[PDB]
């Protein structure tokens, strides 16, 4: 049984238009036809091509069963041909079993090198046999919006000592206070957050939120997805917390507040006008 | 504060925004007024105002009336002042009743005065009446409504603004040439702009038909969620009571 | 079906029906 | 045949249409003159005449000049007459000229006898201004342009326009739901609706930027034939005068 | 009778979801599998499915090599799924080697009822041996818009003269007189034909427009497509031949017409407005 | 008379003269937001008419 270790199944899009470059190049049209062919290889370079964020998930479902069913004498890549993706998801596909994820910024002649470099490596990290455990670490709040006070700190302290996510980029937590010609539940309505990982909540004349896998480097970028008008604007003042000991200790911190200091949005998140006498 | 909204030519938009401005503020918790000083009496319907009802402030006036008896509860802070159902005749002759509605000038200095109402919203028409200019005066500030185009961009020159006002844009339309022509034009030659704007929206269209404002309407619409950046933006630049 | 299709029309939108129910 | 133009509201494009009509109906080989009523003087614009021109047949009596030295020629068969550059007093006092130019009625009686013109359009403003219903009753017959929105729907209800006129869509759009609702029931209910409507256009936009004629800046826009359909409409329906 | 002279070979588009009607009945996925196997049948009817006006010239093909290879036991059907269909591409299927096109209106029991009517026909009319032949039956005049009234009559002249087209309805020829209020050239103005093969002049006071295999009973409902107004609003008086000896007729009579007496439309950096005084 | 904050003009007496000062010319828009903007100048009559 001759080895497949020189074999290459590659995504076509890999080449950036450059013919095969060996009689060892095997190009398929998409991951789908790629992943069926590798399928019944032992130690093959199977390399993806990642240009969609649609893509992630079944590319992720894809390596797992490649990595799971052929062993560790396979070589799996990742080929991204895209800029806009979430550092987390390199980490992902990481885990589920790739040996290596090649950045966008790389050109062809970097990238065919990084090829070669993971020959004859054999797999040594661990990969669980359920993806459900490796899918949901990418979600880990699943909580999008304004949570109650009590809510939000059990939450965002839950995913904090939540064991599978390492430490260094957890997060960013950050406390708004309101300039004084607005009130707190009035800014409120103005912090708008899209991603399903953002929450955010209200107590003791301060507005405080949580972003998810935010660095500290990017954060008044963040803001400025979440906030119509500019920060400085609405709040006077602003305490950031990056780091994990120093958003746990303020998490405990925030716990020491009675709840009749706490806050709630306004009581609106056919009528019919009445009559009525004016400056009486 | 006293906040009138008039727009630069007519069609533009001042109606829906002068109610859907009043819905965010009650959202956000003022009490608010909103008075219609148009003799078109189209604020009114935004608030599912029966159209046979006639009352209104200037109907009482010409009529003799209390205009304080005039007022409509909408919600727990937003009261709304309807200008009344002209005649046929009465509005194909405005000399009669224009130089007869001074009064609410004292009127709404008291009201101004009394409180009770932390933001009065004024929807002023493009006429230049002496009732207009005198309601116009009594505002502590005022947006003045464009759309992008070549119509309101002639008249931002030929046009004179009120002292202190700021533009207000609606209607906007993404993927226009002559429009972001204009637009990128106004973003540096128009000091007086604001930092947002109201796209044209289909929300803004139907809740006039549903009469409604819009943020009661569809609070999820485009339109709502700038507008009701507006009222935050009110709050934090419009609330002073310059004298 | 355009004897419907005004039926609902009216239902959807009360101004329209506030002027054609008078 | 002198025919006048108005909005039912303002900035539903009556400025736009008459410019277009008369292009058309120079273009179909007629006689025609074209006066601006409104103050704004915006129809001059479509002209390419200079903002800065000021003169016009208004601005003339005003001044005491001749109102017949203030004509333009636009082509052998294309006459325009603007309505010349108010001043800021005049814009904020209109009642202090509003009634001394009654003489452009007479002036016109004269043209309308005269027989150089086989048309004359008339830019009319929305308002209820004295030298507006002198002009209007000079007009054999009166076009009333609408927009397919809810303030028009309100305003064909409670509005009274001349007795003969009919009602000409502008701004039709597609996809809008409302407005399909609003149209549909409009083709059953509105008796006086015009057989043809001009739809939403960025010639129509691009046009007044570029300082002409919807038919001379884009001959083959949809909105450029839509407009020269009407202009044979006006030869076919709106040809014979009043008593 | 033969073997299979029973067997349908359907496309599945023709049951409009019904299960197989019976044994015989064998469906396909499309036309072009079903053609392939409709190359052996013998006395098989088959019903093809019409979908798109794209597949008109396709489907033809496919029609005519049946008809010329497979003889005249064949019956074959084509069922219209699409209201867009022009009348005479109907005529250029059934010309091919179709028995009978199955109109789009008519209901799955009309066209099971005209599916089994076939039987026991055998196909009679000629077909030839060429398919650039039929192809070109269909071809209108390739003109459109305004034409000059020499060129208006030539075209038109050559058309009636071209042996390729077959006998009747090759299209209809109107003149019109219009309303005193409107100018014939004005009125040309409205004249606005989407169609090529649609062709229109101007002489001696009259419209005259010639609409390519158009049928009288359709005359109506195109002269509405070329005219934003109604065609009465427009123009008192009305004139029309629909048949090859009346338009060969009126056309020996436009002949004689005057150069003189012939029309043409109206004629219509940036301009300047010249100052004047009125009267 | 201009604006005192961005000219001045100067009277020379002796000779009917007079000779205007004013700060130069500087602009700080973006190397895209002006490029545009001239384009729109040269497409649009009316925007080139106000400036
Ligand atoms: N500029 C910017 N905008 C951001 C960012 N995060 C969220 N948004 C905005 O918020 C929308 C909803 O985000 P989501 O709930 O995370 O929901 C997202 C997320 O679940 C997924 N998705 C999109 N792009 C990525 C990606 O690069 N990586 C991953 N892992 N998921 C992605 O698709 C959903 C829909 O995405 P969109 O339609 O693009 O819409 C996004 C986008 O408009 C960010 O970091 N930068
Ligand atoms: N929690 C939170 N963090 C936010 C938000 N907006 C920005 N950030 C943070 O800021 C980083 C850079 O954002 P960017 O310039 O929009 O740059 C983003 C953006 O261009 C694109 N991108 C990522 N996710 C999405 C998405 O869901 N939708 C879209 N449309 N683009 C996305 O990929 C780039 C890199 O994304 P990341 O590595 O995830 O890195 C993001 C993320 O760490 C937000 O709404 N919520
Ligand atoms: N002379 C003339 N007559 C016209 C024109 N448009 C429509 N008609 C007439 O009106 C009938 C109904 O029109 P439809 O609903 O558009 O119905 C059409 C339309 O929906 C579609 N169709 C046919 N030919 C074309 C084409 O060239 N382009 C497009 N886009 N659709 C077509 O298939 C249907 C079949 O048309 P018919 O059976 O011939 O039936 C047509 C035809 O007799 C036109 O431009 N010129
Ligand atoms: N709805 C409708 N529109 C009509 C009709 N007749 C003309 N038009 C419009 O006018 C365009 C030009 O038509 P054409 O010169 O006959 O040119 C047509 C014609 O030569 C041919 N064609 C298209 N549809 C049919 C059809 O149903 N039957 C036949 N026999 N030819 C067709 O393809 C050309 C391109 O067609 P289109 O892109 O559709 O473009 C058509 C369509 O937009 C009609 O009956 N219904
Ligand atoms: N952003 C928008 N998107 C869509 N439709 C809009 C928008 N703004 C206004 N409209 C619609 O435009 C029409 C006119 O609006 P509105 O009555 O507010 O204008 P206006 O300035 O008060 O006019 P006028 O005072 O001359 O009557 C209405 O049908 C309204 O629904
Ligand atoms: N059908 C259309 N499609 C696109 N834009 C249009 C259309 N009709 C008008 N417009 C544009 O909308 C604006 C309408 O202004 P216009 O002066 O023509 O209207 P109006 O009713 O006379 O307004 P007003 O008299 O109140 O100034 C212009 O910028 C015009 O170019
Ligand atoms: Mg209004
Ligand atoms: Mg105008």
């Amino acid at each position: 049984p001759r080895s497949d270790e020189k074999r290459i199944l590659s995504n076509v899009a890999v080449l950036e238009g450059a013919p095969p470059l060996s009689e060892h190049w095997q190009l398929f049209n998409n991951n789908e036809v790629l992943f069926n062919e590798a399928r019944t290889a032992q130690a093959a370079t199977v390399v993806f091509s990642l240009q969609q964020n649609a893509q992630i998930e079944p590319l992720a479902r894809s390596i797992h069963t490649l990595r799971r069913q052929r062993g560790s004498a396979m070589k799996i890549l990742v080929r991204e041909n895209t800029a806009s993706l979430r550092a987390t998801d390199e980490r992902l596909l990481l885990a589920c079993g790739a040996n290596m994820v090649i950045p966008w910024n790389a050109p062809l002649s970097r990238c065919l090198t990084m090829i070669e470099s993971v020959q004859g490596q054999k797999f040594s990290r661990y990969v669980p046999e359920d993806i459900t455990t490796l899918l949901s670490m990418t979600q880990p709040l699943k909580l999008r919006g304004f949570q109650k006070w009590d809510v939000f700190c059990n939450a965002v302290n839950n995913m904090m000592n939540n064991p599978l996510l390492p430490a260094h980029g957890k997060g960013v937590l950050v406390a708004l206070r309101p300039v004084p010609g607005i009130r707190v539940e009035q800014a409120l309505t103005l912090c708008r957050p899209n991603r399903t990982g953002d929450i955010m909540t209200i107590g003791g004349n301060r507005l405080v939120l949580f972003l998810s896998f935010c660095r500290i480097n990017d954060l008044d970028t963040a803001l400025n997805h979440i906030f119509p008008l500019p920060t400085g604007d609405i709040f006077s003042n602003r305490m950031v917390w990056f780091e994990d000991d120093q958003i746990s200790a303020e998490l405990v911190q925030m716990r020491l507040l009675a709840p009749e200091q706490w806050g709630m949005p306004l009581p609106l998140t056919r009528r019919i006008p009445e009559p009525m006498r004016l400056l009486d | 504060a006293v906040l009138g909204l008039q727009g630069v030519r007519g069609g533009v938009g001042t109606t829906t925004i002068t109610a859907a401005l009043a819905w965010s503020l009650q959202m956000l918790g003022e009490n608010v007024l909103v008075v219609d000083a148009c003799p078109d009496n189209l604020l009114r319907l935004s608030f599912n105002v029966d159209f046979t009802h006639r009352q209104g402030w200037a109907r009482a006036m010409l009529d003799g009336q209390d205009w304080r008896d005039a007022g409509l509860r909408y919600t727990s802070q937003l009261d709304l002042l309807p200008f009344g159902q002209l005649s046929i005749e009465e509005q194909e002759n405005p000399q009669h009743w224009q130089t007869r509605l001074s009064d609410i000038c004292s009127g709404l200095q008291q009201l101004k005065a009394s409180g009770r109402y932390q933001w009065i919203l004024i929807d002023l028409p493009r006429d230049a009446s002496q009732i207009t200019h005198q309601l116009l005066s009594l505002c502590d500030h005022s947006l003045a409504i464009v759309n992008v185009d070549a119509n309101c961009h002639i008249e931002l020159h030929q046009q004179a603004l009120p002292d202190g006002a700021h533009i207000l844009i609606n209607n906007f339309r993404i993927g226009s040439q002559v429009q972001d022509d204009i637009y990128q034009l106004w973003l540096q030659s128009q000091r007086r702009l604001l930092p947002m704007l109201i796209h044209r929206d289909e929300a803004m269209a139907e809740c006039l038909a549903a009469k409604q404002p819009v943020g009661e309407y569809r609070s999820d619409a485009l339109a709502a969620e700038e507008i009701l950046t507006l009222a935050n933006w009110c709050l934090l630049n419009y609330s002073g009571l310059k004298t | 079906s355009q004897r419907e299709q005004l039926a609902a029309a009216l239902k959807r939108w009360p101004l329209l029906a506030e002027f054609a129910q008078q």
